[PDB]
């Protein structure tokens, strides 16, 4: 059903993220791990993004989405929710779209392309398709590993969740 | 989308 | 040397704030916003330049672009210290453009580096860039970043917070 | 260049 479909989709996208394999001298490119997109970057149809969308009842969420189009006439994206239950294709300004990384960084060769401990990020929360503010708790040690993060969470007396794991595909800058 | 509950 | 530092500090000071307009986003090279894809720095622009010494040692230095050649896809840059033989011919990936505007904390905090971000930062009283973590972004238009430099002379590997101007903090293109 |  829907719940299984969604969680499978997340795994597919996280696992298939290619690892950046440079040779001596090469630097990790924009959109490898934590390396930001170039200024004026425009994501392509099919690219995964975090997209800041409002509901009809007003609450803003960063959702997992895919680019459908970009109009240079209006400087707006169209994006589709990764969930089929999200029946609205959203028109969004650039500041409402964060491209997900297109490579994983290998901690063993390019650790500068990982977020540092205690950096603020947006991260996909487990069992959801949405991104929320978190601090990095630990970077991945090996290419297969997730980050661990502490989500901001007001249900905890100290305001943070326990460490929760999030794949490199699903951790982006919070600016 | 599925949000945090 | 004294005069050099005076000019360098003045260059940090005179970097204009991006004012922009309400409703707008900051341009490439405002503060931490990266250069556009396939950007070529212009003659006279300030850059961090990665210079390989004859013995192989690699150092990012403050420099000024002299030219760019489509023939070779290389820059010439001049070491800011203007001393001896100042000129270096360098690949594009050895040149990071410095910001062309200060990001105003009061209007464009999204264009500042954030706490714990790894950066290359100009070390005080030098013309060289080194790896550092952001300790605090500025909160006033005129204020510096506070950064912790990597520094092996400390047991814990980091300097106390040191101030570095927005002109002189860029994305970290250097392995440890 | 002036180094640290």
């Amino acid at each position: 059903g829907r719940r299984g479909v969604l969680m499978t989709l997340l795994q597919q996208s996280a696992m298939t993220l290619p690892l950046w394999i440079g040779k001596p001298g090469d630097k990790p490119p924009p959109l490898c791990g934590a390396i930001p997109a170039s200024g004026d970057y425009v994501a392509r149809p099919g690219d995964k993004v975090a997209a800041r969308v409002k509901a009809v009842d007003g609450d803003e969420q960063w959702i997992l989405a895919e680019v459908v189009s970009y109009s240079h006439a209006t400087n707006k994206y169209e994006v589709d929710d990764i969930d089929e239950e999200g029946k609205e294709r959203h028109t969004l300004s650039r500041r409402r779209v964060i491209p997900l990384p297109q490579w994983k960084a290998n901690p063993e060769t390019d650790p500068e392309a990982l977020f540092q401990k205690e950096q603020l990020v947006l991260a996909l929360y487990p069992q959801t398709t949405c991104f929320y503010r978190a601090l990095i708790h630990a970077p991945p040690q090996r290419p297969q590993d997730d980050y661990s993060v502490l989500f901001e969470d007001t249900s905890y007396a100290d305001g943070y969740s326990p460490p929760l794991n999030v794949a490199q595909r699903y951790v982006v800058a919070c600016k | 989308a599925r949000t945090k509950q």
